[PDB]
C-alpha cells in the first residue's frame, strides 16, 4: 500500500481520489492519502471551494515513483511532484502517519469497482495521450481540448486521443463507400485494431481513460471520444466475441458508477439509443442494456 | 448551409453548381402475385442532375439490371445516385467541376458526402425549397429515352431549350419550376395547356414548344391558374 503526502492544505478544496472524495477546510491539518492500492493507475483530483471552475487532477501509478502534492500560491493550484530522495520521502510519510494526519483510501474488500473501470488503463498509454514527458504523472483538467477538437489551440496542453471520424478517407475504402459507411468493421478491425491500437486491450484502455476524464473533470472532448469508441464497435457487424463480452462489462461498470445527476450531460441520447436498439450489436450488450434501462429509462 | 428563399439568387451567380434529384432513380410498379401476395417490378429510372444557371441536364439513366440480386433497394438507390454523381464530377475537366452540389432530399447528404471525400472543396448542401424535379418524367422526351434504354446510359439535354437567348437564368428557372410544378399537380391539364394549339411545335432539338414571348406569358398564366385550380379542388376552397 502506497501513500501520496500533502505538504499542506492552504485553500479549501474538495479532493477526489479515484471514485472517492472529501472536503478539506482552509488551513485544515491535512497531510495526504495513505493505503492506496498497488497495481492500478489512480487519479487525484481537485475542485476549489471558491472557484468550482476548473476541476483538475493527476493520473499516477505509485510503482513509478514517490509522488506528493504541494499547493503553489503563484499558479493557484495543488501540484503533484516527484520526490527523488527515497529516505526523505519515507521519513516524511512515517511522521504524517504517526500523527494520523492522512485519510485512508477507503476501499471495501468486496469492491472491484476501480479495477473494473481501469482494467485496461496503463500509465504508459496515458502518458502518450497526455504529453509532458518530464513527469511520471499526467495532468488533466476540465478545459483541455483534444487533437480532433483543435482540427475543427495550444498543442502542448491537448489530449492526443486517437482521431475517429466516420466520414473520412481513413474510415472509407475507395469503392466500398456504402459498405464501409453502413458497416464499420473494416475501420474497427483493420484500421484501428490491427493498424493503430495493435490489440483490443489498448483500444479499451483509451476508451476507459476517456470515460474517466469525462466523468471526473467534465471534459467534453473526452466524452466525445468515449462515445465515438463505443459507436465504432456497435456499428460494426463483425466484432470478435470476446471484445463484445468485455465491452458489455466495461460499459456496465461505467454506467453503474456515473453520478445519477450528471447523466443529462455525460450521456449522448443518439449514440446510446442507436447502440442498444438499432446497431448490429443491439443484442450483444445484455448487462449494459439492463442497467441503462433500469437507471436511465428517460434517455431512451 | 441549406438553400432556401433567402439565398435564392445564389443559384444564378457564376460559381458552378448542380442540383441532384434522386426521386426517379428507383421506380417500381406494385402488383399481385399468382398466390395473392404483393411484389414489385422495377422500371428504368434516372438521376436528374441540373445546372440551374446554364440549363445543363446530365440525365443518367438507371437501368433495371443494376438492381438485380440486390437487397434494400431504396437505400441502395441513394448510394448508386451518389456513386454516379461522383463519377460525373470526376469525368468533368477541373474548370467545369461544381463548387457546390445541392441535393433535393436530405437523405442524399451522407451518401454524397462519403462518395465525394476526394473533393473536400465541393460543398454538399440541402435545400428548404420543395422543388418539383420529380415531374421530370412528365416531359415526354425525357420519359421516352429512360423507358427505351436497354443499358446504363448518360444523355445530355438543355432543359431551357433556347430560352437563355431571350431571358435570364433566374427567369428561366422560374419558368421551369412553374411548368414542372404544374405537371406534378395535374399532368393531364398541364400537358393540355402546352399542346392545345397545334400551330406551336416542339423543335426536334428541344423539349418544350416554341412559344413567342407573348405566348409564354399566356402559358405561364394558365399554369398558375391550374396550380391554384387544383389547390381548390384538393382543399375545397
Ligand atoms: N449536360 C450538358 C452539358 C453541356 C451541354 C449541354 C447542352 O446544352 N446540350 C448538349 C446536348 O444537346 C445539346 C444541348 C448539356
Amino acid at each position: 500500500m502506497n501513500t501520496v503526502p500533502f505538504t499542506s492544505a492552504p485553500i479549501e478544496v474538495t479532493i477526489g481520489i479515484d471514485q472517492y472524495s472529501f472536503n478539506v477546510k482552509e488551513n485544515q491539518p491535512f497531510h495526504g492519502i495513505k493505503d492506496i492500492p498497488i497495481g492500478h493507475v489512480h487519479v487525484i483530483h481537485f475542485q476549489h471551494a471558491d472557484n468550482s471552475s476548473m476541476r483538475y487532477g493527476y493520473w499516477f501509478d505509485c510503482r513509478m515513483g514517490n509522488f506528493y502534492i504541494q499547493y503553489d500560491p503563484k499558479d493557484g493550484l495543488y501540484k503533484m511532484m516527484e520526490e527523488r530522495d527515497g529516505a526523505k520521502f519515507e521519513n516524511i510519510v512515517h511522521n504524517f502517519k504517526e500523527r494520523q494526519m492522512m485519510v485512508s483510501y477507503p476501499k471495501i474488500d468486496e469492491d472491484d469497482t476501480w479495477y473494473n473501470l481501469t482494467e485496461f488503463v496503463q500509465m504508459d498509454k496515458i502518458r502518450k495521450i497526455v504529453r509532458k514527458d518530464e513527469n511520471q504523472f499526467s495532468y488533466v483538467d476540465s478545459s483541455m481540448t483534444t487533437v480532433q477538437e483543435n482540427e475543427l489551440s495550444d498543442p502542448a496542453h491537448s489530449l492526443n486521443y486517437t482521431v475517429i471520424n466516420f466520414k473520412s478517407r481513413e474510415a472509407i475504402r475507395p469503392g466500398h463507400e456504402m459498405e464501409d459507411f453502413l458497416d464499420k468493421s473494416y475501420y474497427l478491425n483493420t484500421v484501428m485494431l490491427q493498424g493503430i491500437f495493435k490489440n483490443s486491450s489498448n483500444y479499451f484502455g483509451e476508451l476507459q481513460f476517456a470515460f474517466l476524464n469525462a466523468m471526473f473533470f467534465g471534459n467534453y472532448g473526452s466524452s466525445l471520444q468515449w462515445h465515438a469508441m463505443i459507436e465504432l464497435i456497435c456499428s460494426s457487424a463483425t466484432v470478435p466475441k470476446h471484445m463484445l463480452d468485455k465491452l458489455d462489462e466495461i460499459l456496465y461498470y461505467q454506467i453503474k458508477t456515473l453520478p445519477e445527476q450528471y447523466s443529462d450531460i455525460l450521456l449522448n441520447e443518439r449514440v446510446w439509443n442507436i447502440c442498444l436498439y438499432s446497431s448490429f450489436q443491439k443484442n450483444s450488450l445484455h448487462n449494459t442494456e439492463k442497467i441503462m434501462e433500469n437507471k436511465y429509462p428517460e434517455l431512451l | 448551409g441549406a438553400m432556401n428563399s433567402s439565398n435564392y439568387a445564389e443559384l444564378f451567380n457564376n460559381d458552378i453548381k448542380l442540383f441532384v434529384d434522386d426521386t426517379n432513380v428507383y421506380r417500381v410498379t406494385v402488383h399481385k402475385t399468382f398466390e395473392g401476395n404483393v411484389a414489385t417490378k422495377a422500371i428504368n429510372g434516372c438521376i436528374f442532375t441540373l445546372n440551374p444557371k446554364t440549363g445543363h441536364l446530365f440525365l443518367k439513366i438507371i437501368h433495371t439490371s443494376v438492381w438485380a440480386g440486390q437487397k434494400r433497394l431504396s437505400q441502395l438507390a441513394k448510394w448508386k445516385t451518389a456513386e454516379e454523381v461522383s463519377a460525373l464530377v470526376r469525368s468533368l475537366p477541373k474548370e467545369e467541376q461544381p463548387k457546390q452540389i445541392i441535393v433535393t432530399r436530405k437523405a442524399m447528404l451522407d451518401p454524397l458526402e462519403v462518395h465525394m471525400l476526394d473533393f473536400p472543396n465541393i460543398a454538399i448542401r440541402p435545400t428548404e425549397l420543395r422543388l418539383p424535379f420529380s415531374a421530370a418524367m412528365s416531359i415526354d422526351k425525357l420519359s421516352d429515352v429512360v423507358m427505351k434504354a436497354t443499358e446504363p446510359q448518360m444523355v445530355l439535354f438543355n432543359i431551357y431549350d433556347d430560352w437563355l437567348d431571350r431571358i435570364s437564368s433566374y427567369t428561366a428557372f422560374s419558368r421551369l419550376t412553374l411548368l414542372l410544378r404544374a405537371l406534378k399537380t395535374n399532368e393531364e391539364s398541364a400537358k393540355m395547356i402546352l399542346l392545345s394549339d397545334p400551330t406551336i411545335t416542339i423543335k426536334s432539338y428541344h423539349l418544350w414548344p416554341s412559344f413567342t414571348d407573348e405566348q409564354w406569358i399566356t402559358i405561364e398564366s394558365q399554369m398558375r391558374d391550374l396550380i391554384l385550380t387544383e389547390y381548390g379542388r384538393k382543399y375545397n376552397v
